């Protein structure tokens, strides 16, 4: 992903492609895409922004009152 | 040891301001509070912490009741008050290692609080109820803490033109509890009816001979109830009939309380309005009515529009208004730390350690932000001696009434008062 | 007890991907603790936080693609 994003905004590329993903089942590094693992757009976000919220009011408890 | 068992209390209080000062401002630490009953419950305002805290130190319980009268008079600023609480308890134990009494810690405290107020008015600028234009925008400011936004352009003169009518002029003092917020199930934010006159909380008879409407009503047409043949006696007599009165609003009525009686419903709703009271003695009393859907909408908007009527409830006591942020803050401190050299005696040390105490609200503001603590207090001090009160919060729509820098100063000094002349404490029963 | 109100939040609607929500909200307060020796503040990494959230889900919206190759390769085939 490194090299994959260098020549990204140029606008041109040669052997520089996106979407790499990782296949355990035959232990080697293809894309996902043609592999057969794809995932909706709602799913992922709605779970990267409720994962932030239950995060901040963890770090903003200060203190722990219990009678 | 007489002394050394206030000086118990006095610890004991500030470990009560410093979990409050975190709490300050909307990006303040929250507080996790678990209750014996089993309930949680957590939030940042320092009034609701104080109040199911259950505290049993006899001295941090006065607090409490600063806390309330604070959200009673001002109606904002009661976090802050704890702070400034805690400022003048530190600062007075340096005084008793020097063998100064109390009593003379108390009374400067009288000539500070006094001094304080005409330093602030001079700096402020006064302002008249005459204008809608600022009430408009001052109370749009203190809607935009809430989930709802774009909805609160039409809550605003919702909330100014009711005030408007029970102004007149020196008025002093005005009770907002006359003024109910309605809270119904169903319709919307932009759906509101200010019905003057008066605003019930039930509805009306759903069985049959119920005339539901009368008009010239007080011979007695219309009647209330803190058996179905009185209905049916009553029917024939063209007498109106509203039962189930909660005996909560049995003392509201008696105070705020015509030419027609009728019943409309939007959705569901069912209620019945009055208009034209006409009453010498008693005043034009309104009740604002909340639409909304889901019950989180009704009751995140009463907090909202509650605070926004004690905010305009200052400006009718106190005419004027300064930029919030611990600004003025800052030029008091300074103010009062060349004048320090005026006074002779103990007295002019207090006022140089008083200037100190004021400093550390404008300090927690910068600390719970992320800011650099030290670093933004020296800018403060550095750009309000050219100018003045030109730091830009008037730019970003940031409005604190004088009434609540007032009222915080003014109920801090009876507070520490209170504190200080308690030289022990004894089991009576 | 704020982790059990998040995964039944994820069951009601999307009901996939819980564990992995318990995951991240895990690693990230324990590089947060980290931060105290630092003299990190907390509301600047909550801050941190809210404005890489909004600038992260418009990164995401620049690779988002529809379904494609269709022709010359398939997709939908090594799914079944």
């Amino acid at each position: 992903h490194a090299a994959s994003q260098m020549a990204k905004p140029e606008d041109v590329k040669r052997r520089s492609y996106r979407n790499y993903g990782l296949d355990l089942i035959r232990g080697k590094i293809v894309d996902e895409i043609h592999a057969g693992v794809l995932e909706p757009t709602i799913s992922k976000v709605k779970s990267l922004k409720s994962a932030l919220e239950a995060c901040v009011a963890i770090l903003r408890i200060d203190t722990m009152i219990t009678v | 040891k007489p002394q050394e068992v206030r000086k118990a209390n006095i610890i004991a209080a500030r470990s009560v301001a410093d979990a409050i000062r975190t709490s300050l401002g909307p990006k303040g630490m929250d507080k996790m509070i678990k209750t014996s009953r089993g309930e949680i419950i957590i939030s940042n305002d320092g009034h609701t912490i104080l109040k199911q805290m259950a505290i049993l130190h006899p001295v941090a319980r006065m607090l409490v009741e600063v806390s309330a009268a604070q959200d009673s008079e001002a109606g904002d600023g009661t976090t802050s008050v704890v702070i400034l609480t805690g400022a003048l308890l530190g600062a007075a134990e340096r005084l008793l290692n020097k063998g100064i009494h109390p009593t003379i810690i108390a009374d400067s405290f009288q000539s500070a609080a006094k001094r304080s107020v005409d330093i602030l008015l001079e700096m402020c600028h006064k302002v008249s109820l005459s204008d809608r234009e600022q009430l408009v925008r001052a109370a749009s400011t203190s809607l935009s803490s809430k989930i709802v936004s774009q909805y609160s352009s039409f809550l605003a003169p919702l909330a100014v033109d009711s005030v408007l009518k029970i102004s007149d002029e020196n008025s002093k003092n005005v009770d907002l509890n006359d003024i109910r917020l309605v809270k119904k199930v169903g319709g919307t934010i932009d759906d509101t009816e200010m019905i003057d006159g008066v605003v019930l909380t039930q509805t009306a008879i759903k069985s049959a001979g119920g005339p539901t409407r009368k008009e010239k009503a007080k011979k007695c047409n219309v009647l209330l109830i803190q058996n179905d043949l009185a209905l049916h006696f009553l029917s024939k007599l063209n007498i109106m009939v509203v039962k189930d009165i909660e005996r909560e609003e049995i003392e509201f009525l008696s105070k705020g309380l015509a030419d027609l009686v009728e019943e409309i419903d939007s959705d569901g709703s069912k209620i019945v309005r009055v208009t034209g009271i006409r009453n010498n003695n008693a005043r034009p009393t309104v009740s604002v009515v909340i639409r909304g859907a889901n019950n989180m909408i009704i009751d995140e908007t009463e907090r909202s529009l509650h605070d926004a009527l004690c905010v305009i409830r200052c400006l009718v006591k106190e005419r004027g208004l300064i930029a919030g942020g611990g600004a003025p803050e800052i030029e008091i401190s300074r103010r009062l730390s060349k004048e320090a050299r005026s006074m002779e005696g103990v007295q002019a040390f207090i006022w140089q350690e008083f200037a100190s105490a004021l400093e550390v609200i404008p300090t927690t503001l910068a600390e719970n932000a992320g800011l650099n603590s030290i670093k933004v207090v020296t800018e403060l001090r550095s750009k309000h001696e050219n100018g003045e009160l030109n730091d830009n919060t008037y730019e970003e729509h940031i409005l604190q009434p004088v009434l609540v820098s007032t009222s915080a100063i003014t109920l801090a000094s009876e507070c520490v008062k209170s504190i200080l002349r308690i030289d022990d404490i004894a089991f009576s029963r | 007890k704020i982790l059990v109100e998040l995964a039944q939040q994820q069951d009601r609607e999307i009901g996939d991907g819980t564990t992995s929500v318990v995951i991240i909200a895990s690693e990230l307060l324990k590089r947060a603790n980290e931060l105290v020796k630092n003299k990190i503040h907390p509301t600047t990494i909550i801050t941190g936080f809210r404005v890489a959230l909004r600038e992260a889900i418009r990164f995401i919206n620049e690779v988002l693609s529809t379904s494609v190759d269709t022709l010359g390769k398939e997709t939908l085939i090594n799914i079944a």
